[PDB]
RNA sequence: CCCGAAACCGGUCGAUCUAGCCCGGGGCAGGGUGAAGUCCCUCAACCGAGGGAUGGAGGCCCGCUAGGGGUGCUGAUGUG
RNA sequence: GGGCCAGGGUUCCACGGCAAUGGUCGUCAGCCGUGGGUUAGUCGGUCCUAACCCCGCCCGUAACUCGGCGCGGGGGAAAGGGAAACGGGUUUAUAUUCCCGUACCGCGGGGGUAGGUGCGGCAACGCAAGCCCGGAGGGUGACGCCUCGGGGUAGGCGGACCGGCCGAUGAGGCCGGCUAAGCGUAUAAGCCCGGGGAGUGCCGUAAUGGCGAGAACCGGGUGAAAGCGCGAAUGGCCCCCCCGUUAGGGGGGUUCCGCCGAUCCCUGGGGCCCGUGAAAAGCCCUCCGGGAAUUCCGAUCCCCCGCGACCGUACCGAGAACCGACACAGGUGCCCCUGGGUGAGAAGCCUAAGGCGUGUCGGGGGAAACCCGGCCGAGGGAACUCGGCAAACUGGCCCCGUAACUUCGGGAGAAGGGGUGCCUGCGGGUGCGUAACCCGCAGGUCGCAGUGACUAGGGGGGCCCGACUGUUUAAUAAAAACACAGGUCCCAGCUAGCCCGAAAGGGUUUGUACUGGGGCCGACGCCUGCCCAGUGCCGGUAUGUGAAGCCCGGGUACAACCGGGUGAAGCACCGGUAAACGGCGGGGGUAACUAUAACCCUCUUAAGGUAGCGAAAUCCUUGUCGGUUAAAUGCCGACCUGCAUGAAUGGCGUAACGAGGUCCCCGCUGUCCCCGGCCGGGGCCCGGCGAAACCUCUGCCUGGCGCGCAUGCCAGGGACC
RNA sequence: AGGGGCCAAGGGUGGGGGUGUUCACCCAUUAAAGGGGAACGUGAGCUGGGUUUAGACCGUCGUGAGACAGGUCGGAUGCUA
């Protein structure tokens, strides 16, 4: 396309036209992985996609169920103890 | 720089000079919004000298 | 692309291309000879331009 | 004559003598608009990073009024460590209080010498200043050349030392590596010398290697011929 | 009898190559983690240490976690 | 009488050449050597000794890859 | 050759031509004439913001069309970030846009139902989302370097089948056999979760290595690409048999199986670091919820109605559309870097798809001399020349072997020696079962030669310089110069020092002595003597001295004026200071003997050349001696009295390194003795095309003369164009 | 076999080693290895090492810029009669 260079929002597939013209088209960026942030780890049952398809998809994928689906569950493992604390005393 | 103008001269291909909004030569330079000629974008003024340049056309065209 | 005209670069071009035609016959009838030449005729490669 | 120096295109200004300021991190402030008496101020180091123009590693603190700002690291910090600013924070390493409230004989950085203008003194990688006295009058602080400067007893400080010592221990071990250390800082360089400068480049020193007048300048001496070795008390290393 | 100093080549001189070959070797050196004190803690970057197995980052010298000007403060006390 | 140059000065106009500085991108066949780091075997109480692996560093080598430079031929040209 | 950015600007496309233009003709064309063509919800612009910019305001300036800060706003990438679409068909020219098919963005309705504003599962977790204006917060947007491994498939090739073709014999070869974006349903190494419970402590990866903050080991969950189906019997390839001046068509059949080998693309680990590596628009979630709720509500679930403000799209993109005045051998970004054969290869050669024969003047002379490219030369082996310059030689790869020196890293691909083809038959490795490759072994055998072509280092030693890599006079000097790491001296407590600015103000500085500013020296190894007399700098200064001001005296009806004290920095003066600038000497006399003088006198002017090194990157001078050459104004080593060495205006020495200077040796060789022949392009002729430099004139030669260095004067001679 | 002198240019009068070298020094040969002139013959022929450009270093001199017929590396050779 207009795009030359392999820049980072170029990158390839081929594409074959039946025509058998074998035509390159643009990829979207394969998916960086989504952390915890509270501590560093890839958070399970929380999507890869792209930050574009993410518009147009679910929200399931999106997030777990349980509170702060940004943070992993054990780091919430941590928080809920302290919660308590808090409200005991 | 020096000789060997042949090899040199790829630039100019990139432009940087213009016909103008306001007085229509061939100097609003689109890097500086300047116009060399007339001095619009530098000036609420035309560009006019006791040398002159400006008045130099228009005594002409009187 | 393209590139990459501005719309009113167009509008400037063509009127260039407009300033590059040569007079028609009829004129030159009028005239009796005659102005000639038609003293503009610009040429792609030969001239530039302003821009 | 001849043109302007090196060092005159320095002040200037111009772009290949400005500091990058946008690669380039944080500065300490302490905040005094919440002051130092009734206190109210605790933070969470909430990341530490290395600040390039510093060349020195440098944190992140959260406070809980709920602004962020940096303070240079101190040693031995841990990401989750507690800071107090105050003279009622804790007296503890990488906590902040006013002088008087600091023992005296203990090691201390980031010293105010107006109160409450953020830290102006005591800011480099591994090095620290020593309380040696403290009068309710004045506290004297001992500074890394040796030398003792006058402070107003309701400065703050942190009691500690900075991070990053043994910057100089390690070479810089070549031209290419040097490069890539001035890009990140700023340093003019590759510099050349003076003394195979033309005439026209540089006051001393001519077509081949040898110096014209002599190195040791004034202290009236005019900008622009300020160069060598700037108002000498001495020079050498022997009788 | 050559280090890390082997990269250097030729090239250096005995001194620079043979202080690399011995401050790198103590670089790679296990180091007890301040936090815990197990032997985890390697260096990520320039004077920033991270336990492996605790996760704590700090601020330490460029070549070791600890500079005997460290050391001193900790033995003034709290 | 007329012409004739190198200047000097004043106000202006250039970093599409080029120099360095910065932002954000991209390019660079193939091959070699082989460091630290890590491992094992056999032999010794230890001290070590012998062998082999693994890893892979370099302002690194080879290279008419692309690209950059331009040493000699004082060659070819030298109203190209 | 294919697709494009800039840039060009109609050069595009058709018809009609050739006066001009095209390095020649021209019926051709990019020329001339005349008509025509670039169509966008889903491509990009436009949006965001970067480095950074401007504007108002504040302020400066005599002032501005000038100037920097601080506020406030706005602008800034047609290769950053970023919403959504492909295929086929059609046109003379355009097309992801027009058409057909399929798909879909944004906003705005409508109709249903989850939804008493979600139900259901111990749990690791299920989708048909979560009423709502508002603002808040939080992830993801979001970024340096290079290996290795894991996946994807573009796609290269053998076998088999189906047609087309070529074809000694009817074999073998060539060829067509395709599947889009969009969906639906599946991804899975990372990463969590239960069970279990670390016995000499076990286990893994290609690897570093994990573990009692949960092992080994079992079940789960969880997030890139990938497969199938839809899309799609179509469409698009490929044939066959009929209709014919023509037009418009018709009916058919094939359109396939594996297994195998790869750029890139995407995903984990890991190594790195005195670069620690922008924002925001937007999403997704969450906190609060202004209000509306049970006649209810809401629409992330379905399905469905409407719409799309604006600019751009041609062609070229190049050894003729760019730029260099020229259609210039120049030189400017990307992408195709994985076509086949070759072979380490994005190499060469050959060759495929594709393109061209307009790198645009032809023909002739077997073409003689001469000139450029290039081929070959016996014998001899640098005798040439300043100089082996040029050129030659070696050559790939495998094996053997490998010195001096050394910063132990290197030197080193030292050096030198051997081998290498085809065939026939085996073995090993990886795998799965005989694939795809790769590594060896034996026998047979041909040539002059097996890297036979193309590709493809000549080697060795001493010395000088500079550490290296890099840089340099863009364009007569690439070096020994410069940088350089390392070393040292110096200055400054930040309300600094230094530096810029007319000013306001500013750089360093998001900087604070492990800083940052200025010089010197220039890697390492060993060292760095001695002098503050002179110059310079610095600190200080009773005393003398030292301006204007003020004071006192005098003068003047006032004033000018005259005199003295008071007299700051500055000077005189004192001390320090040479890794500050710099200096670092002369005569005589003397020792068993002839030599010299270890020795002893003398004086300038602060000190008197020390460690070193030395006839030098030392005059005389080709010193002298020695090596080396038959023979060497050289080189090298030595002595050294150095015309006119010497320690950070660095001394000495130095491994490694060099398109550096000089010398020697071996191989080799047309450089030479001494030149020949060949080949291709010119030369030379013809045809067409067609300039320049420069221009008082011209058939002389020799002597004399003369501005003393004459074709022209003078005297002879030669003399047809 | 010489020394020294006359006639005589018809012919001959070399090759190498150092040097940028005309000169000169040396080697081995040779009959002999003569001298001088021709824009110190010969650059619209070559060569371009040296002299006397612009880069650089050392010594001396100079406060310094900077200099040197001192030493030294490198430094273009146009034209269609």
């Amino acid at each position: 396309m207009k795009p030359m260079y392999r820049s980072r929002s170029w990158r390839r597939k081929y594409v074959r036209t039946p025509g058998g013209r074998v035509v390159i088209h643009f990829e979207r960026k394969k998916p960086k992985i989504a952390h915890c942030a509270m501590c560093g780890r890839p958070l399970n049952g929380i999507p890869r996609g792209r930050p574009v398809e993410m518009r147009k998809l679910p929200k399931t994928k999106k997030r777990p169920e349980r509170p702060m689906p940004h943070l992993c569950p054990r780091c919430m493992r941590k928080v809920m103890k302290e919660q308590i604390r808090a409200q005991l005393s | 720089m020096g000789s060997g103008t042949a090899t040199f001269g790829k630039r100019n291909s990139t432009p940087t000079h213009i016909r103008c909004r306001r007085c229509g030569r061939v100097s609003y330079n689109v890097k500086k919004g300047y116009c060399a000629a007339c001095g619009f974008g530098r000036s609420r003024r035309l560009r006019k000298y006791r040398w002159s340049k400006k008045w130099k056309k228009k005594k002409n065209a009187h | 692309m393209a590139r990459n005209k501005p719309l009113a670069k167009k509008l400037r071009l063509a009127k260039a291309l407009k300033q590059n035609r040569r007079v028609p016959v009829w004129v030159i009838v009028k005239t009796n000879r005659r102005v000639l030449t038609h003293p503009k005729r610009r040429y792609w490669r030969r001239t530039k331009l302003k821009e | 004559m001849g043109k302007s120096l090196i060092q005159q295109r320095r002040g200037k200004g111009s772009p290949t003598f400005k500091s990058p300021s946008h690669r380039f991190r944080g500065a300490v402030k302490y905040i005094p608009l919440n002051y130092t008496q009734e206190k109210t101020l605790r933070g969470v180091v909430e990341e530490i990073m290395h600040d390039p123009g510093r060349t020195a590693p440098v944190a992140r603190v959260k406070f809980e009024n709920g602004i962020e700002k940096l303070i240079i690291a101190p040693e031995g910090l841990l990401v989750g460590q507690e800071i107090y600013i105050g003279p009622d924070a804790p007296i503890a390493v990488g906590n902040t209080l006013p002088l008087a409230k600091i023992p005296e004989g203990t090691y201390v950085y980031n010293i105010e010498g107006i109160p409450g203008d953020g830290g102006k003194y005591v800011r480099a990688g591994g090095t620290y200043a020593l309380v040696v006295s403290r009068e309710p009058d004045k506290v004297i602080v001992q500074l890394p050349s040796g030398e003792l400067k006058a402070f107003n007893p309701m400065c703050r400080a942190t009691i500690g030392v900075v991070a990053g010592g043994g910057r100089l221990e390690k070479p810089l071990v070549k031209a290419g590596k040097a490069y890539y250390k001035y890009k990140a800082r700023n340093k003019f360089w590759p510099t050349p010398r003076g003394v195979k400068m033309n005439a026209v480049n540089h006051p001393f020193g001519g077509k081949e290697h040898h110096p014209g007048k002599p190195t040791t300048t004034s202290r009236r001496a005019p900008p622009g011929r300020k160069v060598g070795h700037i108002a000498a008390r001495r020079t050498g290393r022997r009788k | 009898k050559v280090g890390s100093a082997g990269r250097f080549g030729a090239r250096y001189g005995l001194k620079i190559r043979r202080r690399v070959a011995a401050v790198e070797a103590k670089m790679r050196q296990k180091h007890t983690c301040p936090v815990c004190g197990r032997k985890a803690v390697k260096r990520i970057s320039t004077g920033i240490w991270q336990c492996q197995k605790c996760g704590a980052t700090f601020a330490g010298g460029a070549y070791l976690p600890v500079t005997p000007a460290g050391k001193a403060v900790r033995r003034i006390t709290e």
